[PDB]
C-alpha cells in the first residue's frame, strides 16, 4: 500500500468499511497487515477515526461511538456513505446486550438508552428485534423465550447436552475396548 | 456460634435467628481428599525413578 | 601443512559419514536416524572451521562425485580461494571407502554412491553458510544450487528425512537478508521461496514422510506472521495435516506457538491460552532454549490479561528471566488496580520493548480490559451499588455511560450482573451453587475423557521398542 | 516460575547431544535469547531489592502487600477521625 | 556471643522512622557505649553500609547527608586505635596457647579448645568471617560430640547477627543431621529457639508457631536470647496460625505466658490483642491493633517484613468470626462496633473481598452487609477438582517425556 | 460419579507406571545387544590362538 498520497485516506476507508459490516475478527486481520507499514511511517492522522471507533465499541462505550460519528460529519467528505450504516451498528449492539440486562423499559427510557431520535423509531426497532409492546413497555424477556424455543427445534441437542443414560454407557465401553 | 453447640446465623438487619444443625461435610468427599493428595506426591516419586532414561 | 591438516580433518568426517551411510542404504528405522543427524551437526560445525576451509572441498574430490565438486568450488571462491592439496594425488584414494568403493569397482562403473553422498554433501554447503554467519553470495547461491537437485530425486523415504534439515538454513538466511536491506527484489524473492515450500508439502505427503511435512509448515507460518496476514495462516492450519507421527517435540513446540498468536487475535483466548501452556511443556527447558522460553512466558501472560485473568505475581519474581519481564510485572499490576492512568503511562515507556516481541498488538486491546477488571472488583465488593457511586470511584463521565459499559460485559457473561435502570442500581446476579444443576456431569465427562487418553497412549507405544530387541541378537 | 510446577519441567527436560541441534534451531527463529539482549538496550533493568523485603528475586514466598500501600498509616488515620466524629455524635 | 542480639535490635530502631525519636535516641546511646566496650567496630561498618540511603550517611566513611538523623552512628578515629590494639592483645595470647599445647600431651583436644576460643573472640567483635574458619578447625579434630553441635550453633548465631537467611539455613542443616547422633536434649531445645527465628523470618508461620510455643515450656537461655523476645515472638506467630479453639489452649491458657505477666510493653500489647479477639469484643480491638504494630512488630527486625500481613490478616480474622456467626449485618452496626465509621468500613472491606477472603457482599443501596459464604457441596467440589487438575497435567508431562526417549 | 472420577485418575498413574518400567528394560536391552557385537571379536581371537 502504495506510493500515492491518496494512501492515508484510502487505507482509512478500508478499515471504516469493515466496521459498518460488524466484523471485529476481520478488522484485526486486516489491521495487522497494515499495522507494520503505517505505524510511525504514516502515524494516525485520519487513521485514528476507525481505530478509536473500534476502541469505543470494545469498551462498551456506545455513547462515545455515537458522538464520534456526529463529529466526523463536521469534516464530511465521503464519510457519509458509512455514517448511515454505522449509526445502525450502534443501536443494534445495545439491543443484543440489553436482553441480558433489563426486563422492561418505558418508551422514554428505551429511546434515551439506545439513542432513538424520533418516537416512531422507538416502536419500529421493536418489531424488528421482535420485542412486543404492551402498555407502552418493551419486554426483553420475550426475546429470551424466543431464543429458548429455537434451542428446542434442534436435532443436535440429544448428543450435545448428552442424556444421563448415554454418559454412563460412554464411560463403560472405553474399558471394554 | 463459635463455641459450636447449635451454630446458626443471626440476622441483625431482619431480626431473626435461624438454626442450622445439619452436616457441614459428606464422608466420601473427605476420604477423597487424602486420596488425590497422595497421588500428587506419587507421580513425582515415579519420575524420580524413571529419569534414568534421561 | 595443507595436506597434513586437511587429511586429519577429513579422517574425523569419514567416521561420521559411515554412521549415516549404513542406515540410508539398508532402509531407515525413521526414529533412530533422525536423532543421529541432530548429534552429527554439532561435531561437523566445529570441524569445518577448524583446519582450513578447503577441507570440505578436498573431501568432495576424494569421495565419489557425479559433478558435486563444482558446487563446492564456487563457494570456496567467495570465502577466499584455495585449491591446493585438494586435487587428485593429494585428495584421491578409492580403497577402504565403500563410500567411493574399491579401485576395481569404480572402473567397472557398476556401483552407485553418487546419490546419498550428494545429499549429505549439501549439508556441508548449508553448514558452511551458517558457520561463517556471512550472507551475500552464500544466501542466493546455496538456495539455487541445492533445491533443483531435491526435485531431481524421485523422493524416497530415506532421502526425504535427510533433506528436511537443508530447509532451515535457506529460510533463516533469506529472512535475515530481508531484514538487513530494503529493496523490492527481496519482496519478490520472498514470494518464490514460499511457493517452493508449498509445492514440496504436497509431494512429501504422497510419499508419507513426516520430517519434511512438519518442517515446511513451521517455516512458512512464521513468514505469514511477520507480514501480518492472519488470513493466509488461518487457511494454512485448516488444511489440517500436520504430523505427529515421526517428529520431535521441539517441532510440536514450534507449531503450537504460531497457533496461539492467530487464535489470540481472532478473539478466541480460551484455546490460545490452552496451546501456549502446551507449547512451553512440549518444549525442552534449557539455556539454549532461552528465546523460546522467554517469549512463550511473555506471550502467555498477555493472553491471561486479554481474558481478564491476572498472571501470578510469583510467576515473574521467581523466574530467573525477571529482568526482561520488567514491563509485564508493571501491566499485570496496572490492570489489577484498575487505573486507567497507570496503564497509559506504563505502555508509553515500554512501547518499543512490546513492539519487539509482537506483544504490542495485544496491548492496544488491553486498553479495553482495564475498565472490565475495574468493574469485576466492583461486582465482587458490592452486590447493590448505585450508579453514582461507581462513577465517583472510577471517574466515569455519566450514569448512562457506565450502564452501557456494564451491559457489554454482562453480554459476554464475565461480570454476570443485571442492571436496573429505573431503580438506579446494578445488582450482581452471580451466586453459583451449581452442584444442584446438572453441570458437574459435564465437568466429569472431560476428566474421564482425559484419563482415557493416556490409557490408550501408553499401551500402543510400550510393546513397540520390545519387539526389536527380541528380534535382534543378545548376549 | 513457569506454568504449573517449574521444578517438574526442569527435572523432565535436560541437555542431550540429540536435543542440542533442536534447542538452538528453535531459539534462532524466535531470534536471540532476549535475556542478554535486553540489558544492552535499556541500560540495565532495575529490579528492586531496596524497596521490598521479599525482593524481586523471591527469597521464599512473596507478600502481595507490596501492591498495596502501607495501610497502617491509613488505619491509624481512620481511628482518629472516628474519635472526633464519635465524640460529637 | 551474648551482646549480638542486643546490639541488633537496638541498631534496627534507628533505621525506622515510624518509631518516635525518643525511643531511637535512647537506643543509640546504650549501644554506642557497648560498641566501644566490646570493640564491635567491624559490625559497626556493616551497619552504615547495608541500608544504604536513609540513615548511615553521618559517618566518617560516607559523606554526610541530612538523610541520617543519627550522629550517634558516627565513628571515632580513637575507636580504630583501640580496635587494633585489643585485637593483637587477645589474638596473640591464643596463638601462644596453640604453640604451647602442640608439645604437651593430648594436643587433639587442647589445640581444638584454643580454636573454640578464637571463635569466641571473633563473635565478640562482630566479624563472622575469620570466626567461620577457626570453628571449622575445632569441629575437625577430637572433641566431645555435643560440643560439635554447640560450635555449629555459634556459627549460626553470627549468621542471625548479620541477618543472612541463606547462611543460617546451612548452618542449621548440619545441626539437624547431628541432632539425634548426640541425642542431646540440651542442643535440641537450643535448636527449636534458633530455628524459631529462622522460621519467623520465613513467611511460613506454621512451623514458627510449632517451634516457638513449645520452646516456652522448657526454654534455654545458656548462650541464647532472652525469654522476653521469645514469649512475644511466640504469641505473634501463634495468633496467626492457631484457630480459636487451639488459641485458647496454647496462648491464653498457657501457664508460662501467664506467669511472665505484663512486664514488657511488647508483651502487654500482643496479650491484649488475643484476649479481645477471643472474648468477642470489637470496640477495643481497633485501637489495640494499632498499638501492637507500633511497639512490637516494628522494633523487631524479623516482623518488620511481616508487618503489613499482620494488619491485613488480623482484620480478616476478626471479620471471619463475625461473618460466620451472622447472615446479615448493617454497615451501620458493623462499623460502630469495631469503632470506625461507615465511610472507613467501606474501604477496609474493598481490600479483602476482591481477593476472595471473606466471601461476602455489601449492599450499598439497602445499607446492609450481606453474607454469602458457600459451605455447601459446590464449594467442596471446587477444591477437589483443583487437586485432580494439577495431577492430570503432571501425568501428561511425565508420561509424554518417557514416551519419546 | 465423583468417586468414579478419583478412581479413574488413580489407575492412570498405574498404567503410566507400567510404561515407565518397560522403557527401563528396553534401555538396558539396547546396551546388551551392543555388547554382543564387541564380544564376538573376543570369541574369534581365541579360535585362532588355541
Amino acid at each position: 500500500l502504495s506510493e500515492s498520497d491518496k494512501k492515508s485516506k484510502l487505507i482509512s476507508l478500508y478499515l471504516l468499511n469493515l466496521l459498518s459490516q460488524n466484523n471485529t475478527t476481520k478488522f484485526h486481520s486486516e489491521l495487522q497487515y497494515l499495522d507494520k507499514h503505517i505505524k510511525n511511517l504514516e502515524d494516525d492522522s485520519l487513521l485514528s477515526y476507525p481505530i478509536k471507533l473500534d476502541r469505543w465499541l470494545m469498551e462498551g462505550s456506545y455513547q462515545k461511538a455515537w458522538d464520534l460519528l456526529q463529529s466526523g460529519s463536521q469534516n464530511i467528505s465521503e464519510f457519509d456513505s458509512f455514517t448511515d450504516i454505522l449509526k445502525s451498528a450502534i443501536r443494534d449492539e445495545i439491543a443484543k446486550n440489553t436482553e441480558l440486562s433489563y426486563d422492561f423499559l418505558p418508551l422514554s427510557n428505551i429511546k434515551a438508552l439506545l439513542f432513538f431520535n424520533n418516537e416512531k423509531e422507538t416502536e419500529k426497532f421493536a418489531l424488528e428485534r421482535n420485542w412486543p409492546i404492551v402498555n407502552s413497555k418493551v419486554y426483553f424477556n420475550n426475546q429470551s423465550k424466543e431464543k429458548a424455543d429455537y434451542e428446542d427445534e434442534m436435532m443436535h441437542e440429544e448428543d450435545q447436552k448428552t442424556n444421563i443414560i448415554e454418559k454412563a454407557m460412554d464411560y463403560a465401553i472405553s474399558i471394554e475396548n | 456460634i463459635l463455641d459450636k453447640i447449635f451454630y446458626g446465623v443471626l440476622d441483625q438487619g431482619n431480626g431473626w435467628l435461624y438454626v442450622y444443625e445439619t452436616p457441614n461435610q459428606d464422608a466420601t468427599y473427605d476420604s477423597a481428599l487424602e486420596l488425590v493428595g497422595q497421588l500428587n506426591k506419587v507421580v513425582d516419586q515415579l519420575f524420580e525413578k524413571a529419569s534414568v532414561l534421561y | 601443512l595443507h595436506h597434513s591438516e586437511k587429511k586429519y580433518a577429513e579422517e574425523d568426517q569419514v567416521q561420521e559419514l559411515l554412521k549415516v551411510l549404513n542406515e540410508i542404504s539398508k532402509t531407515t528405522l525413521t526414529l533412530d536416524p533422525r536423532y543421529i543427524w541432530r548429534s552429527l551437526k554439532d561435531l561437523s560445525s566445529l570441524r569445518n572451521q577448524e583446519l582450513l576451509n578447503a577441507e570440505t572441498l578436498c573431501f568432495t574430490v576424494n569421495v565419489l562425485y557425479p559433478d558435486s565438486s563444482s558446487f563446492k568450488k564456487n563457494l570456496l571462491k567467495f570465502i577466499t580461494s584455495n585449491h591446493k592439496s585438494s586435487v587428485p594425488g593429494s585428495a584421491e584414494l578409492r580403497n577402504s571407502y565403500p563410500a567411493s568403493f574399491y579401485s576395481v569397482n569404480t572402473e567397472k562403473k557398476t556401483i552407485e554412491v553418487t546419490a546419498e553422498i550428494n545429499c549429505f554433501m549439501h549439508l556441508l554447503v548449508q553448514l558452511f553458510l551458517w558457520d561463517s554467519k556471512e550472507l551475500e553470495q552464500l544466501v542466493e547461491f546455496n538456495r539455487k544450487v541445492v533445491i533443483p537437485n531435491l526435485l531431481c530425486y524421485y523422493n524416497l523415504r530415506s532421502l526425504n528425512l535427510i533433506n528436511a534439515k537443508l530447509w532451515f538454513y535457506i529460510y533463516l538466511s533469506h529472512e535475515t537478508l530481508a531484514r538487513s536491506s530494503e529493496e523490492i527484489n527481496s519482496d519478490n524473492q520472498n514470494i518464490i521461496l514460499r511457493s517452493t515450500m508449498m509445492k514440496f508439502l504436497k509431494i512429501a505427503s504422497l510419499k508419507h514422510d513426516n520430517e519434511t511435512k512438519a518442517m515446511l509448515i513451521n517455516l512458512i507460518l512464521r513468514d505469514f506472521l511477520n507480514n501480518g496476514e492472519v488470513d493466509s495462516a488461518s487457511d494454512f492450519i485448516s488444511k489440517l495435516e500436520y504430523p505427529h507421527t515421526d517428529v520431535s517435540s521441539s517441532l510440536e513446540a514450534r507449531y503450537f506457538f504460531y497457533l496461539s498468536k492467530i487464535n489470540a487475535i481472532q478473539l478466541d483466548y480460551s484455546t490460545a491460552n490452552e496451546y501456549i501452556i502446551a507449547a512451553i511443556r512440549k518444549a525442552p527447558h534449557n539455556s539454549k532454549s532461552l528465546g523460546f522460553l522467554q517469549q512463550s512466558n511473555k506471550l502467555h501472560c498477555c493472553i491471561q490479561l486479554l481474558m481478564g485473568d491476572i498472571p501470578e505475581l510469583s510467576f515473574f519474581h521467581q523466574s530467573n528471566m525477571q529482568k526482561s519481564l520488567l514491563p509485564y510485572y508493571h501491566l499485570t499490576k496496572a490492570v489489577k488496580l484498575g487505573d486507567l492512568k497507570k496503564f497509559t503511562s506504563t505502555i508509553t515507556k515500554y512501547k518499543q520493548l512490546l513492539l519487539k516481541d509482537d506483544t504490542y498488538q495485544l496491548c492496544v486491546r488491553l486498553r479495553s480490559n482495564v475498565i472490565k477488571t475495574g468493574i469485576r472488583i466492583i461486582s465482587l465488593t458490592y452486590k447493590k451499588i448505585s450508579l453514582r457511586d461507581i462513577c465517583l470511584k472510577l471517574n466515569l463521565d455519566s450514569e448512562q455511560t457506565v450502564e452501557y459499559m456494564v451491559s457489554r460485559a454482562i453480554r459476554d457473561g464475565v461480570i454476570e450482573a443485571k442492571i436496573n435502570h429505573e431503580d438506579g442500581f446494578i445488582e450482581t446476579t452471580e451466586l453459583l451453587n451449581i452442584y444442584d444443576s446438572e453441570d458437574p456431569q459435564q465437568v466429569f465427562d472431560e476428566r474421564i475423557k482425559f484419563a482415557n487418553q493416556l490409557h490408550d497412549e501408553y499401551l500402543v507405544s510400550m510393546r513397540y521398542p520390545e519387539d526389536k530387541k527380541t528380534q535382534q541378537n543378545e548376549k | 516460575m513457569s506454568t504449573d510446577v517449574a521444578a517438574a519441567q526442569a527435572q523432565s527436560k535436560i541437555d542431550l547431544t540429540k536435543k542440542k541441534n533442536e534447542e538452538i534451531n528453535k531459539k534462532s527463529l524466535e531470534e536471540d535469547d532476549e535475556f542478554e539482549d535486553f540489558p544492552i538496550d535499556t541500560w540495565a533493568n532495575g529490579e528492586t531489592i531496596k524497596s521490598n523485603a521479599v525482593t524481586q528475586t523471591n527469597i521464599w514466598e512473596e507478600n502481595w502487600d507490596d501492591v498495596e500501600v502501607d495501610d497502617d498509616f491509613t488505619n491509624e488515620l481512620k481511628a482518629e477521625l472516628d474519635r472526633y466524629k464519635r465524640e460529637n455524635q | 556471643r551474648v551482646p549480638n542480639y542486643e546490639v541488633s535490635e537496638k541498631a534496627f530502631l534507628l533505621t525506622q522512622s515510624k518509631v518516635s525519636i525518643e525511643q531511637r535516641k535512647e537506643a543509640a546511646e546504650f549501644v554506642l557505649a557497648k560498641i566501644k566496650e566490646e570493640e564491635m567496630a567491624p559490625y559497626y561498618k556493616y551497619l552504615c553500609e547495608e541500608y544504604l540511603v536513609n540513615n548511615g550517611q553521618s559517618d566518617l566513611e560516607h559523606d554526610e547527608k541530612s538523610d541520617s538523623l543519627n550522629e550517634w552512628i558516627k565513628f571515632d578515629q580513637e575507636l580504630y586505635n583501640e580496635l587494633c590494639k585489643k585485637n593483637e592483645s587477645k589474638i596473640k595470647e591464643l596463638n601462644e596457647k596453640i604453640q604451647k599445647l602442640e608439645e604437651d600431651d593430648e594436643g587433639e583436644l587442647e589445640q581444638a579448645q584454643a580454636w573454640i576460643n578464637l571463635g569466641e573472640y571473633y563473635a565478640q567483635i562482630g566479624d563472622k568471617d575469620n570466626a567461620e574458619k577457626t570453628l571449622g578447625k575445632s569441629l575437625s579434630k577430637a572433641i566431645s560430640t555435643g560440643a560439635k553441635i554447640d560450635v555449629m550453633l555459634t556459627i549460626a548465631r553470627l549468621g542471625f547477627f548479620y541477618n543472612d537467611q541463606l547462611y543460617v539455613k546451612e548452618k542449621l542443616e548440619a545441626v539437624n543431621s547431628m541432632i539425634e547422633k548426640g541425642g542431646d536434649w540440651e542442643r535440641r531445645n537450643r535448636y527449636k529457639t534458633y530455628y524459631g527465628i529462622h522460621c519467623l523470618a520465613v513467611r511460613n508461620f506454621k512451623e514458627a508457631a510449632k517451634l516457638l510455643v513449645d520452646s516456652l515450656a522448657t526454654f534455654t537461655s545458656i548462650e541464647l536470647t532472652s525469654y522476653e523476645s521469645i514469649a512475644t515472638y511466640a504469641s505473634v506467630t501463634g495468633l496467626f496460625t492457631l484457630e480459636r479453639t487451639d488459641l485458647k489452649s496454647k496462648v491464653i491458657d498457657s501457664p508460662e505466658l501467664l506467669s511472665l505477666i505484663s512486664t514488657t510493653a511488647a508483651l502487654q500489647s500482643i496479650s491484649s490483642l488475643t484476649i479481645s479477639l477471643y472474648a468477642s469484643d470489637y470496640a477495643s480491638y481497633f485501637p489495640y491493633l494499632l498499638e501492637t504494630y507500633a511497639n512490637v512488630l516494628i522494633p523487631c527486625k524479623y516482623l518488620n517484613r511481616h508487618a503489613d500481613f499482620f494488619v491485613r490478616e488480623m482484620r480478616r480474622k476478626v471479620y471471619a468470626q463475625l461473618l460466620e456467626s451472622y447472615k446479615t449485618l448493617s454497615l451501620k452496626s458493623m462499623a460502630s462496633a469495631f469503632g470506625v465509621s461507615v465511610a472507613f468500613l467501606d474501604n477496609d472491606l474493598g481490600k479483602f473481598i476482591p481477593n476472595k477472603q471473606l466471601n461476602c457482599v455489601i449492599d450499598r443501596v439497602n445499607g446492609i452487609v450481606e453474607t454469602n459464604r458457600p459451605d455447601n457441596k459446590n464449594a467442596q467440589y471446587h477444591l477437589l477438582v483443583k487437586q485432580g487438575d494439577g495431577l492430570l497435567t503432571k501425568l501428561q508431562k511425565y508420561g509424554a517425556a518417557v514416551r519419546l526417549t | 460419579i465423583n468417586i468414579s472420577n478419583n478412581l479413574q485418575k488413580a489407575l492412570t498413574v498405574k498404567t503410566n507406571d507400567e510404561l515407565m518400567v518397560i522403557y527401563i528394560s528396553n534401555l538396558v536391552r539396547s546396551i546388551i545387544a551392543f555388547d554382543d557385537l564387541i564380544e564376538n571379536k573376543i570369541q574369534n581371537k581365541k579360535i585362532q590362538e588355541q
